[PDB]
């Protein structure tokens, strides 16, 4: 005879944005109306001494 | 006649006790350019 012994499957670690290091670079937010909007914009003011 | 306690930086050379300074603060973004970087000839 022949023996099948172990049959085995993949055990995938999942990667996850915030456990990331990376993420201390952003600043994520989460908007449900993003399908809506298309312009983002910050207006900066200064004065020179 | 008062005086008011503030903090900088001090060098111990020679049995004489100076204040470290550095006027970047003055002249950053201002329009007026540092005396304290120069132009020097030479011939």
């Amino acid at each position: 005879f022949e023996a099948i012994f172990g049959t085995f499957c993949n055990r995938l670690e999942w990667v996850y944005f915030l456990t990331s290091g990376l993420a201390a670079a952003a600043h994520a937010i989460k908007f449900h109306d993003l399908n809506k909007l298309t312009t983002g914009k910050m207006l900066f003011h200064v004065q020179v001494p | 006649h008062s005086l008011t306690p503030l903090s900088m930086d001090v060098i111990r050379l020679g049995e004489k006790t100076v204040i470290m300074e550095n006027l970047r603060r003055v002249y950053k973004n201002t329009d007026t350019k540092d005396p304290l970087e120069r132009n020097v000839d030479l011939t």
